[PDB]
RNA sequence: GCACCACCAGGAGUGGAGCCUGCGGCACUCAACACACGCGCGCUACACUGACGGAGCCA
């Protein structure tokens, strides 16, 4: 039921990828870490066939527009790449706050859905690590057209408060290759 | 200088301070049936031979 | 090694394979210590390493003091690997391995 | 007489360790934290023991001086409070004065390095902690105090042997307890009755020493 | 350290019976009872119904020397009122 | 261990001399001279300013006071200046540790001719009389240590004394120069090392060379 | 129960020189004495496993 997800780059990740690389891995108890010897492998499809696994993320870097993430869900075969806005130096953080087993709620701003739905299923059937379904952080999802931005935000009740907190990274993220897939 | 053989027959668990210590029950094998506790350093498995540096001394539990 | 094993072939001549396997044994310590925290003050104590680190540590010991020695000097790898080879199947206390077995054991001693 | 470096281990040899020595910078051009700032201490919240340069200058005057680093057998290795590592070339001159050395002592602690106004050569060097990665393979370690029970020098380094190396371990400091090296040493020694300082002390190692071997 | 309670245990109540045994033929405040075998058994019914064979396959003989003089006091006792036959069968087996 | 003083001529110690100290005053607030703070200052007068030098003799002072032959009541310690004025060591005096407060203590010291406490009259600095065979002992032996003089060994010459004959030693305070400043007073000049010792370095080594002879811990 | 900011085992980086990429902001061991720029990633050198010359040969 909840999925398996594997996390994979380029053979030479600097120090700007990696730490980037650790906060894409805390989406666990189902985020796991691995890079590969050669560049990308043709063989991964046996990789997750033979795993049984579901998604798949890969971080790479283009020259149309720049950086680029992938998400692939893999037995069906829909593909959804998107570019990000800043790579540069984001926080060195691997795991703080809660852990990710913890089910936030999740929030849509912007609602469309006309045809960006396909992408509002996909981050609903992505971000369902663990048995918890009960709020003790939260997630943002922000629609401004075909620009996205992505929070993280603690609860912090005082007096009765609704403080938010803020953690984590900041992305904003646009719509790049979203690739046609099939009922197979 | 007294160099002593012992074997392990069967571990108990993982204790100490750093994670490297297994109480492991050991049976020497020159005069046999008596048997002793130690405090062991590296990876060991079952039906291993270790090397006793004092005959006649127990410790169990490190902090 | 091809080399190596031609040089303690020539020298003492004991069919090389011999120095080797001597030179595995005669530089484990049978014994060590490790750092206990205890709160504050880190007590060493005296514990008895497992066989396989045994061999481990007799690897490591030989062919990291060789290129130590063999660093800037006329001497090769291979020539200066013989030299901690035959120093260390005879105990001579004069290699490089030799002397590191003796002083964890002293360590070990003083405080069990 | 051979220059001693830490790449040999064989030499048998004597050092020092002038350990937990009292050097801080301060800026206002950083000078050393000291009469100059004795007053400005806490009123800029800094230490007392901490302004005492001149413990470890005259330990350096003292060893640095001796006979027996003109007969070539001694190293020094100086620790500052914070783990600041130091190694220091036998051959170098200590500036008698307090200016040139607060200044000569900036430029270590800033530069990482003061090194030869002739040659290719590094004076004064920063390293790595612990302090036994470079230290010879076979040395008996101890520790100098007052607390310790009293032993002459000259009897003990007469127990050495042919390889066995010795190194000794100074506090340069004001007061305190004597435990900055509980974790290295096989011993406490100690040499007098009295309260002793920490130059007078390595000069009855050094003196202690060249009686022991045979060195005038 | 639940071995370590047994041991201490152990040696405290031997500690106290060889302290008792030259009484006058030949002419510690607390465990807690008037014997310190009534601790003895109840300390073995502190501890959990699972995995406390992990607790004695770690005592070495000298826990047994000093183990079954307990186990003769109790039984030259006849308490049964701080102790049951499952246990003492259920551990000595 | 009563404290030492120069009235007992009989009782077998070790006598230290710092001949040729480098003491001299100046008004600008009265300032010990030397060749850092006042170098442009000593070249108005017409002098040698590499010999303004009192750093030497304040770690002869630290030197000397701080081993346990001072503390056993075996050492006493006097300084001559190179004007020759002639200064008694009380033994149980603590000499400053820095440069600037041990300077302004020979400030006051070569001004007001005695160093004491409100509560001491036994002076702490003592400004005495010229020659130092006054205020020696009657059984004591004078030397000057030099490199130009033959070696010698420390514990067996120091064997090699009476029973009750002293020994006075001649330190030259000062960064260069002759061995000539005291012949006028000495029996011998030996050395101690095929090197040339500075003057800290000579005191520590018949210090605790001396405490190797009479086995003072 | 679980974890490479959970420890023991080890390895590998940056952090020194240079070049740019992007980003950021503008009382006393001492009575007396005296108290404009920056940060981080890649890129280039220093190694004596050294040079120089050939010949062989695999995606």
């Amino acid at each position: 039921m909840d999925p398996r997800i594997i996390v994979t780059t380029s053979r030479d990740p600097s120090t700007r990828l990696s730490q980037f690389a650790k906060e894409i891995k805390l989406l666990f108890p189902n985020a796991v870490r691995l890079n590969r010897g050669n560049y990308v492998m043709p063989n991964l499809v046996d990789a997750c066939k033979k795993s049984g696994t579901t998604d798949l993320v890969v971080l790479h870097e283009h020259r149309g527009v720049p950086t680029s993430l992938t998400i692939s869900h893999f037995p069906h075969g829909p593909t959804a790449q998107f570019s990000l806005h800043n790579v540069v130096m984001r926080h060195d953080i691997i795991n703080a706050g809660n852990q990710s087993e913890v089910n936030p709620h999740l929030i849509f701003d912007n609602f469309t859905t006309a045809l960006g739905k396909r992408v509002v299923c996909i981050l609903k059937h992505l971000f369902n690590a663990g048995p918890k379904k009960d709020s003790e952080r939260v997630i943002t999802f922000a629609n401004r057209g075909d620009f996205i931005s992505v929070r993280q935000h603690v609860y912090v009740r005082t007096r009765e408060g609704v403080e938010i907190a803020e953690v984590g990274p900041r992305f904003e993220m646009r719509l790049f290759e979203l690739r046609l897939g099939t009922l197979e | 200088t007294p160099v002593t053989l012992a074997k392990v027959i069967k571990v108990l668990g993982r204790t100490g301070s750093r994670g490297g210590v297994t109480q492991v029950r050991v049976e020497f094998l020159e005069d046999t049936s008596r048997t002793i506790v130690r405090n062991v350093k590296g990876p060991v498995r079952e039906n291993d031979i270790l090397v006793l540096m004092e005959s006649e001394r127990e410790a169990r539990r490190l902090r | 090694i091809k080399h190596t094993l031609d040089i303690i072939n020539v020298l003492t001549d004991q069919n090389p394979i011999q120095v080797v396997v001597d030179a595995i044994t005669n530089t484990g310590p049978r014994e060590d210590t490790t750092r206990v925290g205890g709160g504050g003050a880190a007590r060493r104590q005296a514990v008895d390493v497992s066989p396989l680190r045994r061999v481990n540590q007799a690897i490591a010991l030989l062919t990291i003091g060789a290129r130590e020695a063999a660093f800037r000097n006329i001497k090769t790898i291979a020539e200066t690997l013989a030299e901690e080879l035959i120093n260390a199947a005879k105990g001579s206390s004069t290699s490089y391995a030799i002397k590191k077995k003796d002083e964890l054991e002293r360590v070990a001693k003083s405080n069990r | 007489p051979p220059v001693l470096t830490s790449k040999d281990k064989i030499t048998k040899r004597m050092i020092v360790v002038l350990a937990m020595a009292s050097l801080e910078t301060h800026k206002i051009k950083y000078v050393l934290l000291n009469d100059d700032h004795q007053g400005l201490l806490k009123k800029m919240g800094r230490d007392i023991s901490e302004a005492r340069p001149d413990i470890t200058h005259q330990c350096l005057l003292t060893l640095l001086d001796s006979p027996i680093n003109k007969a070539g057998k001694l190293q020094v290795y100086i620790q500052t409070s914070r783990g600041i590592l130091i190694e220091v070339n036998p051959t170098v001159r200590i500036p008698r004065t307090f200016k040139r050395f607060s200044g000569l002592m900036v430029q270590l602690l800033h530069k990482l390095s003061i090194r030869s106004v002739n040659s290719e050569e590094k004076l004064l060097k920063v390293i790595k902690n612990p302090i036994t990665d470079h230290l010879p393979t076979k040395c008996r370690k101890v520790t100098l105090s007052f607390d310790a029970p009293v032993i002459r020098v000259q009897d003990y380094i007469e127990k050495l042997d042919d390889d066995e190396s010795i190194c000794v371990f100074v506090g340069a400091m004001a007061r305190g307890k004597d435990n900055f090296a509980d974790e290295y040493v096989d011993e406490k020694v100690g040499l007098s009755n009295y309260p002793l300082s920490a130059s007078v002390a390595c000069s009855k190692f050094c003196h202690g020493a060249e009686d022991a071997w045979n060195i005038l | 350290k639940a071995g370590e309670r047994l041991m201490e245990a152990l040696d405290l109540g031997i500690a106290e019976i060889e302290g008792l045994e030259a009484y006058n033929r030949d002419m510690v405040l607390i465990a807690v009872n008037k014997t310190p075998e009534q601790y003895i058994m109840d300390t073995l019914l502190r501890i959990r119904m699972s995995q406390l064979e992990d607790a004695l396959m770690v005592m070495p003989f000298s826990y047994v020397l000093k183990f079954l003089k307990f186990i003769d006091t109790v039984m030259q006792n006849k308490t049964l009122l701080h102790s049951h036959l499952p246990l003492i069968c259920k551990n000595l087996f």
